[PDB]
């Protein structure tokens, strides 16, 4: 039961593979059995799904028995359990769309605390862990923070969203300041 | 008729795949693109496109009926019934030499010049429960449709209105009487599937079938219109039905291209809806020319000699 | 109708064994129109082999079918944990199709004598006007067992019922209950109640007993 | 992939009639698949009842005149469905009824021989229990004392009852026996546990009995 993590506003590719290398019938539906998009032999059929204008596969890979389901401009709500009915197989794959967005401007005085908010889907409990330009491995499940934003933290931060053996980077820029010298 | 009881499965009928492969080869020596592009991957994601450039002779591709006679050591079995699901035990089976003359018409959404349903309108489906399996409709009374390279097709608003009814009625007669039946245009996808595509005079027509599939089990659409006129368009760059890949055919030339075909059937595909209130939405479908072939071989099955 | 008589009724085997189950049809079946199924306790049967020897899609190849004269046999090589349960043969040569009586394949184990216990009716049941005497046989192998009830030394017929557990998944033993039922009236009349059990593990038939009111 | 989904358990009075249903997910059309119904009485082998093949129905000698078998193709809201009607139920109709499907598309297959066939897909089964008994919650009695102790769960209808010990905290050495049907037409079962004799005055043992059809739940302490 595969699982894929994605960043809000990014493109994710839920795979789905056929046994042999042969372009055959396949179809992408979501938990509610709503058809996302399948194929009509050599043609692509897009269904009623709200992911319509953003769903899409890879014709080229169909012959290699591969029938992905690329979702672009990924939305938190796009998070779900997309089945893939192919040759009587149901490759139900999971999709989690997280979104890390700092609050106060990237520019923040020295000492003040830095608050991070992780937008996540319901029934989802990830564990984030950013890494300061120096090394602060501070942790925060859903909402992190840097108690005292030290001037040696003013730079690129490398967070991480852990959710089922997987994780997604979220590089963020932070700027510390002064009174001045 | 043959005095025996046998199993049939048009959805897993092998003649379909034997004709399909034939119809494809009937296309590689009649309609040859100026360029044909096709995916070529090792599996390593990266996929080069294999290009092929050959002569592009303008030929007025006019389909000839095709028979299918069992050779030897082989026999064709035909099923007989006014309403055959085409997937089960047939009682009035009967061995035949060749299957009726079939005109391999490649198209989407509408099945042209096929074979009408003797009794009434029949709709087969490998599983009506599965909103992913094409529903093949079989008209018992065809609806003439005339297309022209001039840019459109005319259809009888009358006949088409009736048809949607005698189809809309056969639908609920399978998904639940106390269920509203609606018809909407393609959900999305390739031009060949979203519109009623097909080939006429070797020209790939792409007719917008919105006026044919926007029927609400309530109102009409015959205000100031006697005939339905689908705004059709001929394309040169098309997605191949024979295999994933585009193909460019040379522009039109004959002073006039014209078609007058019998809408003998459709290819619908209701949307899941996730068990929502009785409001099944059926839209045009097809694109998998085999369903076509199927709609013609649904009652056949070749078998080895005993 | 064609009769299928299946052989043996039960057999005991170990993981990795090869096992043979046989079925004799009351008439010849030229076409080999015979099928074999497995049924595990609580579940629907599953088709394993059809036409005498053909394996259905998805069935392990350690299963095979064979025929000689009017006899048809299922063979199981390299016996596996999921294989234990009950097997049936079926002819579909002539109408109507018919099944064998079935064969139970259970796990082989060393002999283990039952631990035997006897429970007098509770005071609460006696108060509600009935009396049930219960005898328990715990964790024994093989399954074959006899228990007889005696009251005031008199063999008891037709007023008892037995219940047996499925073979235990971990120690491969069985457990069995026997319940003697009688009116509060007769219970109060007689003095000694006895459960007599006979089993291969027991060098001699064991009797557990009590005197009413001890 | 074929999944056959049968209707639920029914408890029926003698003389009554019942209809059991079978939803054939994965089955295209009964024009290509035969339906065969089969039943299994408790602790018994299997017996053929009848069929629908090529839209033609029929029943075995033992059931002819008493059984109607039908099938209809459906789509969307439902898969194709077959049903079995049985009239004038008696005690010897009590059994598990299985719906069963076999493709008839390929004449050469060997699953079938002129209408007589092997059965390639099975439903879960539906229990039809034929009885005049009315629903009734059990009495629970202690079975007082390596020692053994337990609970007698007597005189209930219909099945099932469930039994745990100490709210599930005691599971090792527990044996809960299959219910037996008494002459009164009511069920009874017992549940027993073996424990070390030493803990008998130190440890508490209670059997938790649940009979949902009568909404009955009892907790019985078992004391030496
Ligand atoms: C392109 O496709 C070819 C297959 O003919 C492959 O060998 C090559 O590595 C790919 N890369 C190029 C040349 O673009
Ligand atoms: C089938 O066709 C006949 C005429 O050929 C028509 O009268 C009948 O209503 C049709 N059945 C339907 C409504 O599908
Ligand atoms: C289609 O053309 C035919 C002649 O081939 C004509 O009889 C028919 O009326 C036309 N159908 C239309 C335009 O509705
Ligand atoms: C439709 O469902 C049943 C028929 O199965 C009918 O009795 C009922 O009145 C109708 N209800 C609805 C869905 O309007
Ligand atoms: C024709 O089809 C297009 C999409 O293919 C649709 O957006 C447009 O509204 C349609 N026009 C008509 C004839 O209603
Ligand atoms: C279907 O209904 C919608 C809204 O009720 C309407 O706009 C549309 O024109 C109808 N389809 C036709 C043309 O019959
Ligand atoms: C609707 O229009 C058709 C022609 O397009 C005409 O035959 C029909 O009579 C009209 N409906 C009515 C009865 O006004
Ligand atoms: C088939 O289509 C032609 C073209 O319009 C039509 O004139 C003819 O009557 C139709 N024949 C059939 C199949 O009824
Ligand atoms: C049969 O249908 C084809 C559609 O490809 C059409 O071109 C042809 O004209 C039809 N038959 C007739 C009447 O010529
Ligand atoms: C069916 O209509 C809508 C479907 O979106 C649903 O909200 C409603 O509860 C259902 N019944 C009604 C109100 O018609
Ligand atoms: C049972 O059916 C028989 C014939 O099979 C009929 O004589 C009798 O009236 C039926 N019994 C009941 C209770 O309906
Ligand atoms: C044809 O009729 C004969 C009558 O003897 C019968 O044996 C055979 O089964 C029948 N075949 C069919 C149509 O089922
Ligand atoms: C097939 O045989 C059946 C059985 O007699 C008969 O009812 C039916 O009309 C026949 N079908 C045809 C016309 O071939």
């Amino acid at each position: 039961k595969k699982v894929v993590l994605g960043k809000k506003g990014d493109t994710v590719e839920l795979t789905c593979t056929a046994s042999q290398k042969k372009s055959i019938q396949f179809h992408w539906k979501n938990s509610n059995q709503i058809k996302i998009l399948g194929n009509q032999g050599s043609f692509l059929t897009k269904g009623p799904s709200k992911l319509n204008d953003r769903a899409d596969s890879r014709r080229s890979l169909w012959d290699q028995g591969n029938f992905p389901l690329i979702i672009k401009n990924l939305k938190i709500e796009d998070s779900d359990t997309y089945i893939c009915e192919v040759e009587d197989q149901k490759e139900e794959v999971q999709l989690l769309v997280f979104g890390l967005t700092a609050n106060s401007d990237t520019h923040l005085l020295q000492g003040q605390s830095l608050t991070l908010t992780l937008e996540s889907p319901p029934g989802s409990s990830p564990s984030v862990q950013c890494r300061s330009p120096r090394g602060k491995n501070i942790q925060g499940g859903k909402t992190l923070s840097v108690s005292q934003l030290e001037l040696q933290d003013s730079g690129t931060w490398t967070c991480t969203v852990l959710q089922n053996q997987k994780k997604v980077e979220f590089k963020i820029d932070i700027v510390v300041l002064a009174f001045q010298k | 008729l043959e005095n025996v009881t046998e199993n049939f499965n048009m959805w897993k009928n092998n003649m379909v795949e034997q004709m399909h492969e034939d119809i494809i080869s009937l296309w590689d020596q009649s309609l040859k693109p100026c360029v044909k592009l096709t995916p070529l991957c090792v599996g390593a994601g990266s996929c080069n496109t294999s290009v092929i450039t050959q002569a592009c002779p303008k030929v007025s591709f006019e389909p000839i009926p095709i028979h299918y006679c069992a050779p030897a050591g082989f026999a064709i079995l035909k099923c007989n019934d006014k309403k055959f699901n085409g997937t089960g035990p047939c009682t009035n089976v009967s061995t035949v030499q060749c299957t009726h003359g079939i005109r391999p018409v490649v198209s989407t959404q509408l099945l042209l010049n096929g074979s009408l349903a003797e009794e009434e309108i029949v709709i087969r489906s490998e599983n009506f429960t599965n909103n992913a399996k094409t529903i093949i409709v079989q008209l018992n009374e065809s609806v003439v449709i005339n297309c022209t390279g001039a840019g459109h097709c005319n259809l009888s608003k009358t006949q088409w209105e009736n048809t949607l009814e005698q189809i809309a009625i056969k639908l609920k007669e399978q998904f639940g009487n106390n269920k509203t039946i609606i018809f909407n245009p393609s959900s999305g996808g390739d031009p060949e599937i979203v519109t009623h595509s097909f080939n006429c005079g070797g020209e790939f027509f792409y007719c917008n079938s919105t006026q044919l599939f926007t029927w609400n089990d309530t109102r009409k659409l015959n205000n100031t219109g006697r005939n339905i006129t689908l705004p059709c368009r001929i394309k040169q760059i098309i997605n191949m039905w024979q295999e994933v890949g585009k193909a460019m055919y040379a522009p039109p030339i004959r002073g006039q291209i014209r078609c007058s075909s019998n809408i003998t059937g459709l290819l619908l595909t209701r949307d899941g809806g996730k068990d929502t209130n009785g409001t099944e939405i059926f839209r045009p479908g097809g694109g998998d020319m085999r369903d076509n072939w199927r709609s013609e071989l649904y009652k056949y099955k070749v078998v080895k000699i005993e | 109708d064609i009769q299928m008589t299946q052989s043996p009724s039960t057999l005991s085997a170990s993981i990795g064994d090869t096992v043979r189950i046989s079925c004799r049809a009351s008439q010849s079946i030229t076409g080999n129109w015979v099928a074999w199924y497995q049924q595990r306790p609580g579940k629907a049967p599953r088709l394993l082999i059809y036409r005498g020897a053909a394996l259905l899609g998805g069935v392990p190849s350690r299963f095979s079918g064979s025929a000689a004269g009017t006899d048809f046999t299922l063979t199981i090589g390299n016996l596996q944990a999921e294989d234990f349960g009950t097997f049936y043969c079926q002819q579909y040569d002539t109408y109507p199709g018919t099944f064998g009586q079935g064969t139970k394949v259970e796990v082989k184990r060393t002999v283990a004598a039952p631990s035997v216990f006897i429970f007098p009716p509770s005071d609460e049941q006696l108060k509600s006007g009935t009396a049930s005497v219960v005898c328990l046989l715990n964790n024994f192998y093989p399954r074959e067992a006899k228990v007889q009830w005696k009251v005031d030394n008199a063999l008891q017929s037709g007023n008892s019922q037995e219940s047996v557990t499925e073979q235990d998944s971990k120690d491969s033993t069985y457990s069995l209950s026997s319940t003697l039922t009688l009116s509060k009236a007769d219970y109060e009349k007689h003095k000694v109640y006895a459960c007599e059990v006979t089993h291969q593990g027991l060098s001699s038939p064991v009797t557990k007993s009590f005197n009413r009111g001890e | 992939q074929i999944h056959l989904v049968q209707s639920g358990t029914e408890v029926k009075k003698p003389g009554s009639s019942v209809t059991v249903s079978c939803k054939a997910y994965g089955v295209n059309t009964f024009g290509l698949y035969a339906v065969n119904w089969v039943r299994q009485a408790p602790g018994q082998s299997l017996e053929y009842i009848g069929q629908i093949w090529r839209w033609k129905s029929s029943a075995s000698h033992h059931f002819r005149g008493r059984v109607l078998i039908s099938a209809v193709d459906l789509t969307g809201s439902s898969p194709p469905i077959s049903s079995l009607e049985i009239k004038n139920l008696t005690s010897d109709d009590t059994a598990v009824y299985f719906c069963t499907t076999t493709s008839t598309y390929d004449k050469w297959s060997g699953l079938h021989h002129d209408g007589v066939m092997a059965f390639s897909s099975w439903g879960q089964g539906t229990l039809i229990s034929v009885s005049a008994a009315s629903t009734k919650g059990p009495s629970v009695f202690p079975l007082a004392p390596t020692a053994a102790l337990g609970c007698l769960v007597k005189d209930y209808f219909p099945e099932p009852v469930t039994v745990s010990w100490n709210s599930g905290a005691l599971t090792s050495g527990v044996h809960t026996f299959p219910a037996v049907l008494q002459s009164s037409g009511l069920y009874s079962l017992s549940s027993v546990v073996t424990v070390p004799s030493s803990s008998l005055g130190t440890q508490t043992y209670i059997c938790n009995v649940n009979h949902k059809p009568s909404n009955t739940k009892v907790d019985k302490r078992v004391e030496p």
